C-alpha cells in the first residue's frame, strides 16, 4: 500500500525483492571488446516450447539487450516502453539511444509504481547491455526499487551471492569477449541448482564488434550456437 | 503500593499547597492533575468527604453576586486552587457506573463557576467537558442521576472559536 | 480560420453522442436512467488507473455498447509522476 | 461499556431506523449560545447571546444577512454556518437575476433542506453541525423557520436554539398570545424576545456587548443592532 | 466474516465471489414459480401470481414484461430489480434496432444482458442484480425461443426453462415429458393448446389448482409478444376443466 | 464470526437481502400515520398530524404534498427523505408535460419514481430513502393509488396505510373493501378516512393532533387533486367523533 | 489512498491471482495439441439442465480466420475477453497491415488485458486460463496458454481445469514431434474421454482445428490469393464418426 | 495515573454524542507546546514578540524568522514554524498582492484573516467544511483605514477571534492571566513594548536579552518592522531600571 | 509531542507518529552529505559507500548533481527518489529562463524542491520522499554563496555549513568548532580542506569515499577528481604527523 516501515523502508519493495530472489539467475560480463549476457531458465515442463525465440533475454534496439529476473508479464510492459523510447529518441535525434538514458528511463517508471498506493511495484530486475560512442560497452543493473548501478560483471535473481564471489576472483579488466563467454558459462555451471548446464536451460547473447569498423552486432544465440560455445568451453555435454 | 500513611500524607499536603502557589499558574494546574492520582487511589470515603469540605468551603455559596463571582474568577488564587482541587476530585471518578450522589452535587457548584470567563471558571469548564466526554458512552443512564436544571447547567461549556 | 470544416465536429463526437444519448434516456425513461448510467461509468473510470496503459478499458466498451465496433479513432490512436499527481490532484 | 456500531458513517442506519450521526449533529446545536426567534402578524425577530473565549476577546457573530427580506441566526457550528449562509445569499441573488422576484422564505427553507439532506445521504462527508433560525417577510406576511440539520424545517411562531434554551422556549410558550398580536409597535416584540432570552441566562446578565437584535417586517427591511443600539433594549 | 471477501466481489481463498452466491438467494425472495415452453410457432410463459392483501390491485402485480414487439421476459426476484433489468432490456433492444437495421434477436439480448452482469461480477464497487431474466420470442432465425440469464452473467438457450423456489419439481416433470415425447417442442399448431398444456404442468407440479386471478400467461407468436387477461386465462382453465 | 453485512448498502446478507433497506423501513415504521382511499372516480388522502407544541404555525405545516396537479402525495418516516423524493417527482412530471404535451400517466410517474429509489439501493456511496410514499391521482384511465417503499418496491392499491398506526388502519381498510366490494363513493371515502385516522390515534391518546384531508375526484373536483376543508371537513370530523364515541 | 488489490504477500506472492488460479482449476477441462500440419483445441460442455440447448454455449471460439481459443474457469470472463480479443485483431493489426496478426502478437495483447486487471484497484483478476492456437506464414503452427497473471507460454501440448494434471501426464506420454492433425485429434478425443464429467458424444464435446486452408468456407470464389479459413470447428457428425473410430 | 479514554476519540469528520469534533479540538491544544509568541494591540501600534530558541551558530537567522511580513501593513507571529505555516503566510502574501492589483487598495486585516481561514477550511486545495485542522496558530496583526489596529488569533480550525492581547506557545496560561490583569485602552506604544518584555521575562526561564527575545510592531506610519537587537537591548535596559525604580 | 509528557496517562490524536517521521528515518540511513560556504565559493561534499570490486567507476553518477550552470544539489536518503527530485528541479530551472528571461534563483530552487516534497506529504496515499537535500550555488549578477537544506516534510533552511545522513552529529560538532562565521575559509583551497577534514572523520576508509563539487560565481562549477582530493587528504594527513611529532614532553 506504499507506506513506510518505522525504519523509513518500503514493505512492498522488500516483498517485490523477496519475489525476484526466487526468479532464476542471470549473469552479465563486460569484456574489453564486447558484452556477454547469460541466463538460467527452469524448464520443469517437457511440453513447454523450448526454441521459442525469447523468455529471459530481449532486444531493446539494434545495440541494446536485457536479461530479466522477475515476472515476465511485468518485464514485457517495461520492455515495450523502453523499445518505444529508443525509437522515439532515434526519430528525434537521428542517432541511436545512449545506454544510460534508457536504463535510467526504466528506473524512473519503476520508482513511480513504488510511491502511489494504487499501484503495486514491478517484480523485475534487469541486467542491461549495449554500446554507444559516449562511453563504449556498458553493463548496468536495475531492480524493483528504481535503483540502478554500473558494473564490469554482475548477477541478478537467485544465487546472486555465490555468483558475485565467482565473478570477482576470475574477472580481469583486459579480457576479450571469448574469455567472457568462458567465464559466464563457468560461473553459471559453478552456481546452478540443476545438476549440469545444457543448451535449453541456458539463454545466451553477445554484443561484439565483428570485422567491419562501423559494426556492432547483437547475436541473441539460437540453441545450436549455444551448443557450440558449450562444447568449446569444456562444459561440453557431448557424445 | 510502596509509600506509608505518613509519606502519602506529606505528598498530599505538598500537592495541595501547590494548588495555592502564589507565583505560578502552571504549577497550580499541574498539582490538580496529581491530586486526581492521589484521590483515585483512596479506598474509603471519610478522607474524601473532608477534602470535598476543604475545597467546597471557598465555593458552594451565594456569598458572591455575579460581578464578584466574575472578578474573583480573574484574580483569586484561593478559589482557583479550590475549583482546581474539586475538579481534581471529580476527574478522579471517570468510570464509576452508578454515579455517586456527591458527584452531581459537586458538579452543581463547579457549573456556577463555569460561566465566569476567566482562570477560575476555565478549570470548571475543563472539569465538566472532560466529565461529559468520559460519560459520553453511559450518558442515557447517567442523565437520570441529575435534575432537569442540573443537566442544563452542564450544557454550554465549550467556548471554542468554531462553536457559535 | 483556415481550419478544416469537419475538425471541431469529429474532435467532440464521442462526448456529443453520449451526451445526446443520456438526454434521450432522461426523456423516455426519466432521471434515474442517466443517473444510473453515469454512476456506472464513474466507478469504471475512477477505479482503473495504470500510468503505462492508455488503450481504453474492457468494461467501458461493454457499458458504452462499443464491444464489437471499430471507429478510425480505435485503429489510429494518438511521465508516471505527472499522471500520479493528476490522478490525486497536484 | 455501551458501544454503538452504527454511528461511524452518515450513511449507516441503526437497526431501529435512526441515523445516529444526524442526531449527534443536533447535539451540536446545544453547544452554542442561546438565540431566540419570534414573530407577530407583521414582524419577525431574532435576539442572540454572543460568547467570547476570554475578557480580551471580541464577541462571536450570531446574526447573518442573506437579503433585504431575510436572514438568520446560528447556534451550532460557526464555520459551517458560513457554508449555509453563503448558499442562501447565492440563492437570493439567483432569484433576483434568473427569476426577477425575491426568494420567498418558504422556498428558502426547501433549498436548505435539499442541501442538508444531500450531506445526510452520501458517503465522504458529515451532517451539518448547525441549527438555523431563518426570519423573513414577503407577500405571504411575517415568517419564521427553524432549520434543523437533519435536512428538516418547520413554520413556527417562535423558538429558542442553543444551550439552556428550554427556559426561553417555555417562556415563549407561556407568553405566545402576547407576541403574536403586537404588530405596529416592533419594540415590544423586541422586549418579548429579551424577556424570553433572559430566562436562559442563569444569573448571567445581558450587557451592551453580550447581546444582538435583528428585525424584519413590512417596509422596515432586515436590520441588526449592536452596542448602544441594544442598550435601549436591555 | 473473513473481511472484504464476503462483502465485495473479490475471490475467497477458495475462489468464491460471495456477492454473486448471495444474489442467487435474492431471486427466491418472491416465493413465485414461473414456467416457459416452446410450441411449434409460439413460446409461452406462465407465472404464479401472489396477491395476499385484499388491498392490492392485481392489475399492478406482474412479473411478465414486454421487451419489444417480438420479445418478452418473466423475472424471478424482487420487483425493484426486475423493473431495473426490464428497463435496460427495453433500451438495449431499441438501440440495436437503430444500429443494425433489424429486430434484436433473443440470443443477442440475452448475451448483451449477460455481459452487463459480468461487470458487476468483477468490479468491487458494483453488486450483481438479484434477478433471473427469462427472455422468450419467435425469432425468424430460431423460430420460437427461450433464453435465461442470471446474476453471475451466465446465459444459455433453452426449450423449457423455469425459475422459482419449487422449480425442481416443474423441471423434473418437463424432463420426463421431453424424454417420452422426444421432440424438443410441444406439437400444437395454435397457442391456446400450448398455454393450456403449460397450466396442466404447473397444476401437476405445484399440487394446487389455480383460479383465473391466481395465474399469469404470456403468448409469443411471430410479430407479437403479448400478455393474457384473467378472462383469457379462464377460457384456458375452462377448457382444462372441460377435458378433465 | 461477525455481521458486517448490515453496515453498508451495496451488500447482500447471507440470506440475500439488503439490511440497510430493511433498516430504512424501520424509519417509516416510526412515522406519522397516513392513508389514501381509492374511490370509484378518484383518490382521497388523510393524515393525523401530531402538534408537539402550540407554536407549530397553523395551516402552513403540511403533510399532504401536491405532485404535478392531477396527483397527490403523502409520506411517512424521515421527513427530509420524503421532501427529496417529493421534489424529484415534481421534476419528473414537469419534464413529461413539457415534452409529451399531456399529463403523465400515474402508472408512469410511479415507475419513474420507483427507479429513482431503487438506484439508491445499488451503491455503498449512498444510503436508501428512509421514507415510504403514498401517491395517486386521476388520468385518462381514471383512478390510480400507489404505495412505494425504501426498497423501491411499489404496487397499486384500493386503500393504503403507512406510519405508526398502520396495523389498526389496515384492519379498517380491509373492513371498507369488504363492505363496499364494488367500491365506496367520494363523500363516503372522506368520512370513512376520518374514522380510520381517529381509530389509529387511539395508540397515542395523549399526543393531540390535527386531521388534514385532500380530494382527487373526477366528479367532486373535476379530476384535479384538491384540499378538503370547511363543512365537508367538519362533516367528516363529526362522523369520526360519533362513531369513536360509540355509545 | 490504501487503494490497490493483488498486493504482495510477505513470502513474495501476489495472493489474489493465486485465488484466481483456484477458480481456473475448478473449470471443465480444456486442452490443446500442436501437430506437424495443423493444431487441435478441445473441451467438454457441461449443461446446467438437459433442457438447455448447448448449440448456444460455444466454448471454442474463432479469434481470426487462422486463430482459435478455448478456456477453463469462469465462462462469463471468457465471453468478455474473446470479444476484446476479436476487436484487438482488427483494430491493432488488420486495419494497419491488411492481414491478420500472428498467434504471438494476439496472445501478447490478450495477456496485456489480463495483466491490467491484476495491477488495479476496483477490479479482481480474471477467473480464466485461455488456450490460444493458430497459424502464421513465418512462425507456422503455434499453441499458447494465458493465465490470470497475464503470463503467456508457448506449448507443444497443454491442459487446464479439473482433469488437467492427468491430461498433462497423458499429453507428455503421447506427444511426439512427428504427429499429424488426424493423430492429434485422436489424442485429444482420448484425453477428454478421461476428463469428461457427463456423457461422451459429439453433442457434449467441443473440438476445433487450425489445419489446411478450406476454400469452401471463404464463401466466395474468384480470389485464389485469399486461401480460405484455416480455423474449422468440427461438426457434431464428424465428432460422432471419429468417436466411432475410437 | 488512571486511563480516561472515550470511544469518540480519534474520529475523523465525526461528531461525538455532544457534537465534539476531536481532530480539530486536539489541534487547538497545540497552542501550549510552541515557542512563546505574544501580541499587544493599542491605538498607537500592534506589538508582536516571540522567544527565540538559541540556534547552532551555522543556522543563519532568515531560516527561522517567526515574526514575518505579509505586507507593509500586516505581519504574522507563529508559536511554531512548519511548511504549512509558510504555506499560510505565502497564501496570505499572494492574497494581499492579488487584492491590491484587483481592487487598487490595501487588504482589510479581517478579510486577509478570513482568507487564511478559508485555506484552512479547504485543507489547502466537494463542500469546504470545518472537519479537519490545517497548519498552526498565527497571530495576524495589521492596520487598515476601517477597523484600525487588529490582532487576530487564526486557529487550525479556520476560525479566529480578534484579541486585544493574546499569548500562544508555552507561556499561554500565566501570560494571558498577566495580560488580562494589566492591559489598558490607555497603553502607549512604549508601554506595550515594556509590557511584552515583562511578560516574556516571566515565561522564558532564562535572563531576558537581545539574543533570546525578538520584538516587532505594526505601525500605520512606519509600516511593519522587526526590531533591531540594539533596540530590544535598550528597551530591556529600560525594563531593568523601571523595576529597580520601585 | 514525544517522550515523558503524559496527562492522566495518555491517548493519541491525529499527530506526530506519521509517514513523514518514517521518511526522516530513511534520510538518516543514507550516506553523509556536507556543504560549507567560503568567502567567495561554496563546496558540497559526499560520502560514496566504498565501491565494490566489480562496480564500474567511469559511468558511476557523481552524487552531487548539477541542476543548472549555477546550481548544485546533493542528498541523503533514497537515491531513486533523489533522481526523481533532481529531474523536476532541472526542468523547473530550464523552464524558469524560457518563461522569465532569468536563470532560476537558488532560493526559488529550494522553495520549489521542498514545495513538491510537501505535496507528497499532504495527502493521497502517495508517500513522501525518503530524501533530504543540500541545494547550493549563486544567484546571477551576485558574488554571495548560498546553501540550503530541505527535509521530507517540505521544511527548508539556510546554513553557512550543514550535514545530513549517517553520523552527521559528529560532523556538525566538528563544523561548529572549525567554521567561524566571522572569518569563514577565505580561499577555495581552505574551504575544500575544511570539507575533506570534516568528511575524513566520518567516511569508511579515506580518499575513495570523499567526493566534492566546488561552485563559484558566474557559473564556474567544478567537480574535483580522485587525484585532486588525494592531494588534499595527503596534505591533511601530513599535518597530523607534524602535529603529533610537534608534541612537547
Amino acid at each position: 500500500t506504499t507506506i513506510f516501515s518505522p525504519e523509513g523502508r518500503l514493505y512492498q519493495v522488500e516483498y517485490a525483492l523477496e519475489s525476484i530472489s526466487h526468479a532464476g539467475t542471470a549473469i552479465g560480463i563486460m569484456a574489453s571488446d564486447g558484452i556477454v549476457l547469460a541466463a538460467e531458465r527452469k524448464v520443469t515442463s517437457t511440453l513447454l516450447e523450448q526454441d521459442t525465440s525469447t523468455e529471459k533475454l530481449y532486444k531493446l534496439n539494434d545495440k541494446i539487450a536485457v536479461a530479466v529476473a522477475g515476472l515476465t508479464a511485468d518485464a514485457e510492459i517495461l520492455i515495450n516502453t523502453a523499445r518505444i523510447h529508443a525509437q522515439n529518441y532515434l526519430k528525434t535525434y537521428n542517432e541511436d539511444i545512449p545506454v544510460e538514458i534508457l536504463v535510467r528511463r526504466l528506473s524512473d517508471i519503476k520508482q513511480g509504481y513504488t510511491q502511489h498506493g494504487g499501484l503495486r511495484p514491478f517484480g523485475v530486475s534487469f541486467i542491461y547491455a549495449g554500446y554507444d560512442d559516449r562511453y563504449g560497452y556498458q553493463l548496468y543493473t536495475s531492480n524493483p526499487s528504481g535503483n540502478y548501478t554500473g558494473w564490469k560483471a554482475i548477477s541478478v535473481g537467485a544465487n546472486t551471492s555465490a555468483a558475485q564471489t565467482l565473478l570477482q576472483m576470475d574477472y580481469k579488466d583486459d579480457m576479450k569477449v571469448d574469455d567472457a563467454i568462458e567465464l559466464a558459462l563457468k560461473t553459471l555451471s559453478k552456481t546452478t541448482d540443476s545438476s549440469a548446464l545444457t543448451y535449453d536451460r541456458l539463454e545466451f547473447a553477445t554484443i561484439r564488434k565483428g570485422a567491419n569498423d562501423g559494426e556492432v552486432y547483437q547475436k541473441i544465440f539460437k540453441p545450436q550456437e549455444i551448443k557450440d560455445i558449450l562444447v568449446k568451453t569444456g562444459i561440453t555435454k557431448k557424445d | 503500593l510502596q509509600l506509608t500513611e505518613e509519606e502519602k500524607n506529606k505528598i498530599l499536603e505538598f500537592v495541595v499547597s501547590n494548588l495555592y502557589n502564589e507565583q505560578f499558574v502552571e504549577v497550580r494546574v499541574r498539582a490538580a492533575s496529581i491530586l486526581s492520582d492521589i484521590v483515585h487511589n483512596w479506598k474509603e470515603e471519610q478522607p474524601l468527604l473532608s477534602l470535598i469540605e476543604r475545597f467546597a468551603k471557598g465555593l458552594d455559596v451565594n456569598k458572591y453576586t455575579s460581578k464578584e463571582r466574575q472578578k474573583l474568577s480573574k484574580t483569586d488564587i484561593k478559589i482557583h486552587g479550590n475549583v482546581l482541587g474539586l475538579g481534581a476530585i471529580i476527574s478522579a471518578f471517570p468510570y464509576v457506573f452508578p454515579l455517586p450522589p456527591w458527584i452531581p452535587k459537586q458538579l452543581s457548584n463547579l457549573s456556577s463557576w463555569a460561566r465566569t470567563s476567566g482562570m477560575t471558571g476555565q478549570a470548571a469548564k475543563n472539569t465538566i467537558s472532560e466529565f461529559k466526554k468520559v460519560r459520553a458512552d453511559t450518558w442515557k443512564f447517567d442523565r437520570a442521576s441529575f435534575n432537569t436544571e442540573e443537566l442544563e447547567d452542564l450544557e454550554g461549556v465549550l467556548w471554542r472559536s468554531y462553536y457559535a | 480560420n483556415d481550419r478544416h470544416p469537419l475538425e471541431s465536429t469529429l474532435k467532440n463526437w464521442e462526448t456529443t453522442q453520449r451526451q445526446r444519448q443520456m438526454e434521450q434516456y432522461r426523456q423516455i425513461f426519466g432521471i434515474a436512467e442517466p443517473m444510473k448510467r453515469t454512476m456506472e461509468m464513474e466507478i469504471v473510470n475512477r477505479t482503473d488507473f495504470n500510468p503505462l496503459s492508455t488503450n481504453g478499458s474492457i468494461h467501458r466498451d461493454i457499458l458504452l455498447n462499443k464491444e464489437c465496433s471499430i471507429d478510425w479513432e480505435d485503429v489510429y490512436p494518438g511521465d508516471v509522476h505527472s499522471k500520479i499527481e493528476k490522478q490525486l490532484g497536484i | 461499556m455501551f458501544r454503538n456500531n452504527y454511528d461511524g458513517d452518515t450513511v449507516t442506519f441503526s437497526p431501529t431506523g435512526r441515523l445516529f450521526q444526524v442526531e449527534y449533529a443536533l447535539e451540536a446545536i446545544k453547544q452554542g449560545s442561546v438565540t431566540v426567534g419570534l414573530r407577530s402578524n407583521t414582524h419577525a425577530v431574532l435576539v442572540a447571546l454572543k460568547r467570547n473565549a476570554d475578557e480580551l476577546s471580541s464577541y462571536q457573530k450570531k446574526i447573518i444577512k442573506c437579503d433585504e427580506h431575510m436572514g438568520l441566526s446560528l447556534a451550532g457550528l460557526a464555520p459551517d454556518a458560513r457554508v449555509l449562509s453563503n448558499y442562501l445569499r447565492q440563492q437570493c441573488n439567483y432569484s433576483s437575476l434568473v427569476f426577477n422576484r425575491k426568494l420567498a422564505v418558504e422556498r428558502a427553507g426547501h433549498l436548505l433542506c435539499d442541501k442538508a439532506q444531500k450531506n445526510t445521504q452520501s458517503y465522504g462527508g458529515r451532517p451539518y453541525g448547525v441549527g438555523l433560525l431563518i426570519i423573513g417577510y414577503d407577500k405571504s406576511g411575517a415568517h419564521l423557520l427553524e432549520f434543523q440539520p437533519s435536512g428538516n424545517v418547520t413554520e413556527l411562531y417562535g423558538t429558542a436554539i442553543g444551550a439552556r434554551s428550554q427556559g426561553a422556549k417555555t417562556y415563549l410558550e407561556r407568553t405566545l398570545d402576547t407576541f403574536i398580536k403586537i404588530d405596529g409597535n416592533p419594540d415590544e416584540l423586541i422586549k418579548a424576545g429579551v424577556e424570553a432570552i433572559s430566562q436562559s441566562l442563569r444569573d448571567e446578565s445581558l450587557t451592551v456587548d453580550n447581546l444582538s437584535i435583528a428585525i424584519v417586517g413590512k417596509d422596515t427591511p432586515f436590520t441588526i443592532y449592536d452596542g448602544e443600539a441594544v442598550a435601549k433594549y436591555i | 466474516a473473513a473481511g472484504y471477501d464476503r462483502h465485495i466481489t473479490i475471490f475467497s481463498p477458495e475462489g468464491r465471489l460471495y456477492q454473486v452466491e448471495y444474489a442467487f438467494k435474492a431471486t427466491n425472495q418472491t416465493n413465485i414459480n414461473s414456467l416457459a415452453v416452446r410450441g411449434k410457432d409460439c413460446t409461452v410463459v406462465i407465472s404464479q401470481k401472489k396477491v395476499p392483501d385484499k388491498l392490492l390491485d392485481p392489475t399492478t402485480v406482474s412479473y411478465i414484461f414486454c421487451i419489444s414487439r417480438t420479445i418478452g421476459m418473466v423475472v424471478n426476484g424482487p420487483i425493484p430489480d426486475a423493473r431495473n433489468a426490464a428497463l435496460r432490456a427495453k433500451a438495449e433492444a431499441a438501440e440495436f434496432r437503430y444500429k443494425y437495421g433489424y429486430d434484436m434477436p433473443c440470443d443477442v439480448l440475452a448475451k448483451r444482458m449477460a455481459n452487463l452482469s459480468q461487470i458487476y461480477t468483477q468490479r468491487a464497487y458494483m453488486r450483481p442484480l438479484g434477478v433471473i431474466l427469462t427472455f422468450v420470442s419467435v425469432d425468424e432465425e430460431l423460430g420460437p425461443s427461450i433464453y435465461k440469464t442470471d446474476p453471475a452473467g451466465y446465459y444459455v438457450g433453452y426449450k423449457a426453462t423455469a425459475t422459482g423456489p419449487k422449480q425442481q419439481e416443474i423441471t423434473t416433470n418437463l424432463e420426463n415429458h421431453f424424454k417420452k415425447s422426444k421432440i424438443d417442442h410441444i406439437n400444437e399448431e395454435s397457442w391456446e393448446k400450448v398455454v393450456e398444456f403449460a397450466i396442466t404442468h404447473m397444476i401437476d407440479a405445484l399440487g394446487t389448482e389455480f383460479s383465473k386471478n391466481d395465474l399469469e400467461v404470456g403468448v409469443a407468436t411471430k410479430d407479437k409478444f403479448f400478455t393474457l387477461s384473467a378472462e383469457n386465462i379462464e377460457e384456458r382453465l375452462v377448457a382444462i376443466a372441460e377435458q378433465d | 464470526i461477525g455481521t458486517g453485512y448490515d453496515l453498508s448498502n451495496s451488500v447482500f446478507s447471507p440470506d440475500g437481502r439488503n439490511f440497510q433497506v430493511e433498516y430504512a423501513v424501520k424509519a417509516v415504521e416510526n412515522g406519522t400515520t397516513s392513508i389514501g382511499i381509492k374511490c370509484n372516480d378518484g383518490v382521497v388522502f388523510a393524515v393525523e398530524k401530531l402538534i408537539t407544541s402550540k407554536l407549530l404555525v397553523p395551516q402552513k405545516n403540511v403533510k399532504i404534498q401536491v405532485v404535478d396537479r392531477h396527483i397527490g402525495c403523502v409520506y411517512s418516516g424521515l421527513i427530509p427523505d420524503g421532501r427529496h423524493l417529493v421534489n424529484r417527482g415534481r421534476e419528473e412530471a414537469a419534464s413529461f408535460k413539457k415534452l409529451y404535451k399531456t399529463p403523465i400517466p400515474i402508472p408512469a410517474f410511479a415507475d419513474r419514481l420507483g427507479q429513482y429509489v431503487q438506484a439508491h439501493t445499488l451503491y455503498n456511496s449512498v444510503r436508501p430513502f428512509g421514507v415510504s410514499t403514498i401517491f395517486g391521482g386521476v388520468d385518462k384511465n381514471g383512478a390510480h393509488l400507489y404505495m412505494l417503499e425504501p426498497s423501491g418496491s411499489y404496487w397499486g392499491y384500493k386503500g393504503a396505510a403507512t406510519g405508526k398506526g398502520r396495523q389498526s388502519a389496515k384492519a379498517e381498510l380491509e373492513k371498507l373493501v369488504d363492505h363496499h366490494p364494488e367500491g365506496l363513493s367520494a363523500r363516503e371515502a372522506v368520512k370513512q378516512a376520518a374514522k380510520i385516522i381517529y381509530l389509529a390515534h387511539e395508540d397515542n391518546k395523549e399526543k393531540d393532533f390535527e386531521l388534514e384531508i385532500s380530494w382527487c375526484s373526477l366528479s367532486e373536483t373535476n379530476g384535479l387533486h384538491k384540499f378538503v376543508k370547511g363543512d365537508l371537513l367538519q362533516e367528516a370530523i363529526d362522523f369520526a367523533q360519533k362513531e369513536i364515541n360509540g355509545d | 489512498y490504501s487503494f490497490s488489490l493483488t498486493t504482495f504477500s510477505p513470502s513474495g506472492k501476489l495472493g489474489q491471482i493465486d485465488y484466481a488460479l483456484t477458480a481456473v482449476k475448478q473449470g471443465v477441462t480444456s486442452l490443446g495439441i500442436k501437430a506437424t500440419n495443423g493444431v487441435v483445441i478441445a473441451t467438454e460442455k457441461k449443461s446446467s439442465s438437459p433442457l438447455a440447448m448447448s448449440e448456444t454455449l460455444s466454448k471454442v471460439s474463432l479469434l481470426t480466420p487462422d486463430i482459435g481459443a478455448v478456456y477453463s474457469g469462469m465462462g462469463p470472463d471468457y465471453r468478455v475477453l474473446v470479444d476484446k480479443s476479436r476487436k484487438v485483431a482488427h483494430t491493432s493489426y488488420k486495419r494497419i497491415y491488411g492481414e491478420y496478426p500472428p498467434t504471438k502478437l494476439l496472445v501478447s495483447e490478450v495477456a496485456k488485458i489480463m495483466q491490467e486487471a491484476t495491477q488495479s484497484g476496483g477490479v479482481r483478476p480474471f477467473g480464466v486460463s485461455l488456450l490460444i492456437a493458430g497459424h502464421d506464414e513465418f512462425n507456422g503452427f503455434s499453441l499458447y496458454q494465458v493465465d490470470p497473471s497475464g503470463s503467456y507460454f508457448p506449448w507443444k501440448a497443454t491442459a487446464i481445469g479439473k482433469g488437467s494434471v492427468a491430461a498433462k501426464t497423458f499429453l507428455e506420454k503421447r506427444w511426439n514431434d512427428e504427429l499429424e492433425l488426424e493423430d492429434a485429434i485422436h489424442i485429444a478425443l482420448l484425453t477428454l474421454k478421461e476428463s469428461v464429467e457427463g456423457e461422451f458424444n459429439g453433442d457434449t464435446i467441443e473440438l476445433a482445428i487450425i489445419g489446411d486452408e478450406n476454400p469452401d468456407l471463404l464463401g466466395y470464389t474468384g480470389i485464389p490469393t485469399d486461401k480460405g479459413p484455416r480455423f474449422r470447428k468440427l461438426t457434431s457428425q464428424e465428432i460422432n464418426d471419429r468417436l466411432e473410430a475410437l | 495515573m488512571f486511563l480516561t479514554r472515550s470511544e469518540y476519540d480519534r474520529g475523523v469528520s465525526t461528531f461525538s454524542p455532544e457534537g465534539r469534533l476531536f481532530q480539530v479540538e486536539y489541534s487547538l491544544e497545540a497552542i501550549k507546546l510552541g515557542s512563546t509568541a505574544i501580541g499587544i494591540a493599542t491605538k498607537e501600534g500592534v506589538v508582536l514578540g516571540v522567544e527565540k530558541r538559541a540556534t547552532s551558530p551555522l543556522l543563519e537567522s532568515d531560516s527561522i524568522e517567526k515574526i514575518v511580513e505579509i505586507d507593509r501593513h500586516i505581519g504574522c507571529a507563529m508559536s511554531g514554524l512548519t511548511a504549512d505555516a509558510r504555506s499560510m503566510i505565502e497564501h496570505a502574501r499572494t492574497a494581499a498582492v492579488t487584492h491590491n492589483l484587483y481592487y487598487d487598495e490595501d487588504i482589510n486585516v479581517e478579510s486577509l484573516t478570513q482568507s487564511v481561514c478559508d485555506l484552512a477550511l479547504r485543507f489547502g486545495e466537494e463542500e469546504r467544511l470545518m472537519s479537519r485542522p490545517f497548519g498552526v496558530a498565527l497571530l495576524i496583526a495589521g492596520h487598515d483605514a476601517d477597523d484600525g489596529y487588529q490582532l487576530f488569533h487564526a486557529e487550525p480550525s479556520g476560525t479566529f477571534y480578534r484579541y486585544n492581547a493574546k499569548a500562544i506557545g508555552s507561556g499561554s496560561e500565566g501570560a494571558q492571566a498577566e495580560l488580562l490583569n494589566e492591559w489598558h485602552s490607555s497603553l502607549t506604544l512604549k508601554e506595550a513594548e515594556l509590557l511584552v518584555l515583562k511578560i516574556l521575562k516571566q515565561v522564558m526561564e532564562e535572563k531576558l536579552d537581545e539574543n533570546n527575545a525578538q520584538l516587532s510592531c505594526i505601525t500605520k506610519q512606519d509600516g511593519f518592522k522587526i526590531y533591531d537587537n540594539e533596540k530590544t537591548a535598550e528597551l530591556i535596559k529600560e525594563l531593568k531600571e523601571k523595576e529597580a525604580a520601585e | 509531542m514525544s517522550g515523558y509528557d503524559r496527562a492522566l496517562s495518555i491517548f493519541s490524536p491525529d499527530g506526530h507518529i506519521f509517514q513523514v517521521e518514517y521518511a526522516l528515518e530513511a534520510v538518516k540511513r543514507g550516506t553523509c552529505a556536507v556543504g560549507v560556504k567560503g568567502k567567495n565559493c561554496v563546496v558540497l561534499g559526499c560520502e560514496r559507500r566504498s565501491t565494490l570490486k566489480l562496480q564500474d567507476t567511469r559511468i558511476t553518477p557523481s552524487k552531487v548533481s548539477k541542476i543548472d550552470s549555477h546550481v548544485v544539489l546533493s542528498f541523503s536518503g533514497l537515491n531513486a527518489d533523489s533522481r526523481i527530485l533532481i529531474e523536476k528541479a532541472r526542468v523547473e530551472a530550464q523552464s524558469h529562463r524560457l518563461t522569465l528571461e532569468d536563470p532560476v534563483t537558488v532560493e526559488y530552487l529550494t522553495r520549489y524542491v521542498a514545495g513538491v516534497q510537501q505535496r507528497y506529504t499532504q495527502s493521497g496515499g502517495v508517500r513522501p520522499f525518503g530524501v533530504s537535500t543540500l541545494i547550493a550555488g549563486f544567484d546571477p549578477r551576485d558574488d554571495e554563496p548560498k546553501l540550503y537544506q530541505t527535509e521530507p516534510s517540505g521544511i527548508y533552511s539556510s546554513w553557512s555549513a550543514q550535514t545530513i545522513g549517517r553520523n552527521s552529529k559528529t560532523v556538525r560538532e566538528f563544523l561548529e568548532k572549525n567554521y567561524d562565521r566571522k572569518e569563514p575559509p577565505a580561499t577555495v583551497e581552505e574551504c575544500v580542506k575544511l570539507t575533506v577534514r570534516s568528511l575524513l572523520e566520518v567516511v569508511q576508509t579515506g580518499a575513495k569515499n570523499i567526493e566534492i563539487t566546488v561552485v563559484k560565481p558566474d557559473s564556474d562549477i567544478v567537480a574535483l577528481s580522485s587525484e585532486e582530493i588525494n592531494q588534499y587528504v595527503t596534505q591533511i594527513e601530513q599535518e597530523k604527523q607534524e602535529q603529533q611529532e610537534q608534541d612537547k614532553k
